[PDB]
């Protein structure tokens, strides 16, 4: 019953306030996910590359069961965690894929807002 | 600046140890060594008599119990007071097993240090006991700051 | 008659290395009956078992000043010290002790 | 995000060592970065006068 993918895709989010960590398959369907506040981090540490090493072992921990044998990289955002999330998606085995070149880089957009000391 | 060396005076008749030794120097109040030389003796000596086993395997294995491997050092970054957990070089091991047997023992509180220490280094020896309570705090003081593991 | 001063906060041991038997003699007394706490006896002859010199030098003292352990204390540097000046072909081992502390 | 190229047969660290350096040919350190708060038109002009001259990045 349980459609077994044999390989996917994860899109992380490093801010420097949180760190996200999703698993997708081809079609990009939610295969697992988790979080440094799912892990306990709720303060700063959040953002942590220690939580984000965290946040990606869960992830990584949660999908072996769901079946994939190897993953796509599509990490995103600013932040530090960035590194040590691919350092524990490869430490659980679970080897990579490939990559891709997207990200959120805006042409003009919309103004940003005011900065936080006036 | 930098660090600085020392050394310390190892032979002991009863039960040889430069941990023993460090232990003799411990404990000791009014530049009077002689008091807590005896002291050691006749513990190690009780413990010999109500225990079939040579005092030193029992101490060797009460300081591997309360030896800390994690210690949980405070650091204020912004107005938070964080903590950050630092790995213990075996000579910070080994003296903050000392002050905590000391200071447990002392603690305790019975007729004489002498039956105090004793009685520590069996609770030690046995994993309950009240140095152990100090190792076991501090232990979970390093997991909970775990987030900090390395700046 | 070999000579040495083994001078150490204040106690100095006027020791003569004379060859004799092994008896110590410490102002004019026996070691039990002058020094109890035989912790430091064994530790008197710490460079007498680094160096086989058992029983072939008597030591004749007359220590003056300071305590128990001072004087014992004294008592060994004195007793290095005059065996090195005696036989100076085990000085490269006693240098790693040494015993002077200007204290 | 450095490309989408693909690279095996080398060690863990080898993948990062190339990532943080193919980085820098891309907006994804200044253009999404500087965004962050907001720029007066006046001082943005003057931005790029200074730092694409001084040589400060």
């Amino acid at each position: 019953v349980k459609k077994n993918i044999e390989s996917g895709i994860a899109h992380i989010r490093s801010t420097f306030n949180n760190t996200i960590v999703t698993i997708t398959d081809t079609h990009g369907n939610a295969i697992s996910w988790s979080s440094a506040g799912a892990l306990g981090f709720r303060g700063s540490r959040k953002s942590t590359p220690f939580a984000a090493q965290m946040a990606a072992e869960t992830a990584a921990k949660g999908s072996i069961e769901h079946g994939l044998k190897t993953l796509e990289v599509t990490v995103k955002g600013p932040g530090s965690g960035r590194e040590a999330a691919i350092r524990a998606l490869q430490a659980a085995g679970l080897e990579v894929t490939a990559i891709r070149d997207v990200t959120p880089v805006p042409h003009n957009g919309c103004r940003p807002p005011k900065r936080r000391r006036v | 600046k930098g660090p600085v060396a020392k050394r310390d005076v190892l032979p002991d008749p009863i039960y040889n140890s430069k941990l023993v030794s460090r232990l003799i120097n411990k404990m000791m109040i009014d530049g009077k060594k002689g008091k807590s030389q005896t002291i050691l003796y006749k513990s190690f000596d009780i413990i010999k008599e109500r225990t079939g086993n040579d005092a030193m395997e029992v101490f060797e294995q009460a300081l591997k119990n309360i030896m800390p491997v994690l210690e949980v050092k405070a650091r204020r970054v912004g107005g938070a007071n964080y903590q950050v957990p630092v790995e213990v070089r075996p000579e910070r091991r080994t003296t903050l097993g000392l002050r905590w047997l000391v200071n447990y023992a002392r603690l305790r509180g019975e007729k004489t240090m002498e039956e105090r220490l004793a009685n520590e280094i069996l609770d030690a020896a046995n994993n309950t006991g009240a140095a152990v309570k100090k190792r076991e705090d501090t232990h979970k003081m390093a997991e909970a700051n775990k987030a900090f593991a390395h700046y | 008659q070999y000579y040495g001063t083994g001078r150490r906060k204040s106690s100095v041991a006027r020791v003569r290395l004379v060859p004799g038997e092994g008896r110590i003699v410490v102002n004019n007394r026996e070691i039990s009956e002058h020094i109890p706490s035989a912790a430091l006896i064994e530790d008197i002859k710490q460079p007498l078992t680094l160096t086989e010199t058992a029983g072939t030098y008597d030591v004749l003292v007359n220590v003056h000043g300071g305590g128990l352990s001072g004087q014992a204390g004294a008592i060994r540097h004195g007793i290095a010290r005059a065996l090195l000046e005696a036989d100076p072909e085990y000085r490269t081992t006693l240098k790693r002790a040494g015993l002077l502390t200007r204290d | 995000m450095s490309k989408t190229v693909v690279r095996k047969n080398e060690s863990l660290e080898d993948a990062l060592r190339r990532f943080k350096r193919s980085v820098s040919k891309t907006g994804t350190l200044a253009e999404a970065r500087k965004r962050e708060f907001y720029e007066k038109p006046s001082v943005k002009r003057k931005k790029k006068s200074e730092a694409a001259r001084k040589r400060k990045f």
